[PDB]
């Protein structure tokens, strides 16, 4: 019909800010058709939009004002939309208009009543898109307007882990403020503590436990400690176990973690440091030879040379200067702390066989990313 | 005739639309009397007109106004 | 390559979401 036609006119006007030319479209229509062009679900790339979502999305407040002030377009229509790769269905406009960041739309939408609270079909509501662009004007204005910071989503992440693992400080901390749970936990446990950890925000992490957060460890069987020593963040380790009064098994734990790790990561590759970490381990393991701390070592793994973790200050420094059995060793460590859990190690392997290939060791290499593929089964 | 009329209608607040944006005001405006003096009844149009537009353009478009 | 509504590096989410 030709009323689609029109419907695919307003949308096109809609969608690119020209206001004149939409009044010109919506001019003294009827109510009927208002409704009918105003809630005509489009599809252009991939997006299905109607005109005030795809308006909100594109930031052209001058439109929505329109929109919501000459007609009583619905408020709570939704669609499917578009963010860089990731398709997100069951959104509104100002949940579209926080993630992008607009403002001005923002507030036009709110004022006009809309739910503020809306939800995603991954049950994401507009603050944690605000969260994790990190626009913390948006953040205000939403919790302003009575935004519940709680809501979590379809894998119980709240916008405090979210605004966290992205880095956005000052959010964190306005969120800290308004009453937003520091141990909240995700469906596997883990909390924004871990998040930061991973990533390596160390004022995160100060704020975080400058609130009063909870060491807890996840599903995975990891606490933030063991989260920082296996992503090579060894600020957050350091303080990390300056403010928690770790046991010493976990604290030797963390260190030779740290160590083993930075033998095999591409982006922090450190030997020393790896050896500086793993023999402060041993030395504290052997702090008393009337309680010694033992380590549980793994049989031998074919792979790795057969070779079994070095178990005394000895056995460490005869492997001081074996570059090889270093990085050996750091693998062997990183499988017997997380290995027995639910984690994918493969990743350092593989990238250990990688280098040993570039130098054209293949019988090492096809070792690694064959001891890999057996782990993946 | 209803097609033409309609067409020219639109066509006149596209060309509005463009210059207003690029800088030419008053030859938008001549084209936005163009098309509202072809408008049944642009009451809302003129309303709408007041709030999306400069003050100056919109004294300019009511002087243009017979 | 991570799912963004699932922030935990540990997990083994289908992408996506
Ligand atoms: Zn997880
Ligand atoms: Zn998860």
């Amino acid at each position: 019909s030709s009323m689609e036609g029109l419907a695919g006119y307003v949308y096109k006007a809609a969608s690119e800010g020209k206001v004149l030319t939409l009044a010109a479209l919506l001019l003294n229509r009827s109510e009927s058709d208002i409704r009918y062009l105003l809630g005509y679900v489009s599809q252009q790339g991939g997006q299905r939009s109607t005109p005030l979502i795809i308006a909100a999305r594109n930031g052209h407040a001058k439109v929505v004002r329109l929109l919501l002030e000459h007609y009583r377009v619905q408020t709570q229509q939704t669609g499917t939309v578009r963010f860089d790769g990731y398709v997100i269905d069951g959104a509104t406009a100002l949940w579209c208009a926080a993630g992008a960041g607009h403002f001005e739309v923002v507030k036009l939408l709110v004022s006009h009543g809309a739910n503020v609270n809306h939800t995603t079909v991954t049950n994401s509501t507009p603050l944690r898109a605000a969260c994790f662009d990190g626009r913390l004007d948006i953040v205000k204005y939403l919790v302003e307007n009575n935004a519940n910071i709680s809501i979590a989503n379809k894998y119980d992440n709240t916008c405090l882990m979210i605004a966290a693992y992205k880095g956005h400080t000052d959010v964190v901390r306005y969120l800290l403020e308004q009453r937003a749970d520091p141990n909240a936990k995700a469906h596997c446990g883990a909390t924004a503590l871990h998040f930061a950890a991973e990533a390596g925000h160390i004022d995160i992490v100060k704020e975080l436990i400058k609130w009063r957060a909870a060491i807890v460890v996840n599903g995975h069987g990891m606490t933030p400690l063991k989260v920082a020593a296996e992503s090579c963040k060894a600020d957050v380790v350091e303080l990390l176990l300056s403010h928690a009064d770790c046991d010493r098994r976990s604290r030797i734990e963390a260190l030779e973690l740290l160590g083993a790790s930075f033998a095999n990561d591409r982006e922090n590759y450190d030997i020393m440091k790896t050896y500086h970490y793993l023999y402060l381990a041993m030395l504290e393991r052997f702090q008393d030879g009337d309680n010694i701390l033992e380590k549980e070592v793994l049989p031998p793994i074919h792979a790795y040379g057969n070779r079994t973790e070095c178990r005394n200050p000895q056995e460490l420094e005869a492997i001081r200067q074996d570059r090889d059995a270093l990085h050996m060793e750091g693998l062997i460590v990183r499988e017997r702390i997380l290995g027995a859990d639910n984690i994918d190690v493969s990743h350092p392997i593989i990238y250990r066989g990688a280098v040993y290939a570039d130098n054209m060791e293949f019988e090492q290499c096809i070792k690694l990313w064959l001891h890999a593929l057996h782990l993946r089964q | 005739d209803a097609e033409a009329v309609q067409k020219f209608f639109l066509e006149e607040i596209q060309l509005g639309e463009e210059l207003l944006a690029q800088g030419e005001y008053e030859k938008g405006v001549d084209h936005l009397t163009n098309a509202i003096a072809v408008c049944g009844q642009p009451q809302q149009l003129l309303q709408v007109l007041q709030q999306t537009l400069p003050p100056p353009v919109f004294q300019m478009l009511l002087t243009k106004l017979p | 390559t991570r799912t963004p509504n699932c922030n935990c590096k540990y997990c083994s989410h289908p992408v996506l979401g």
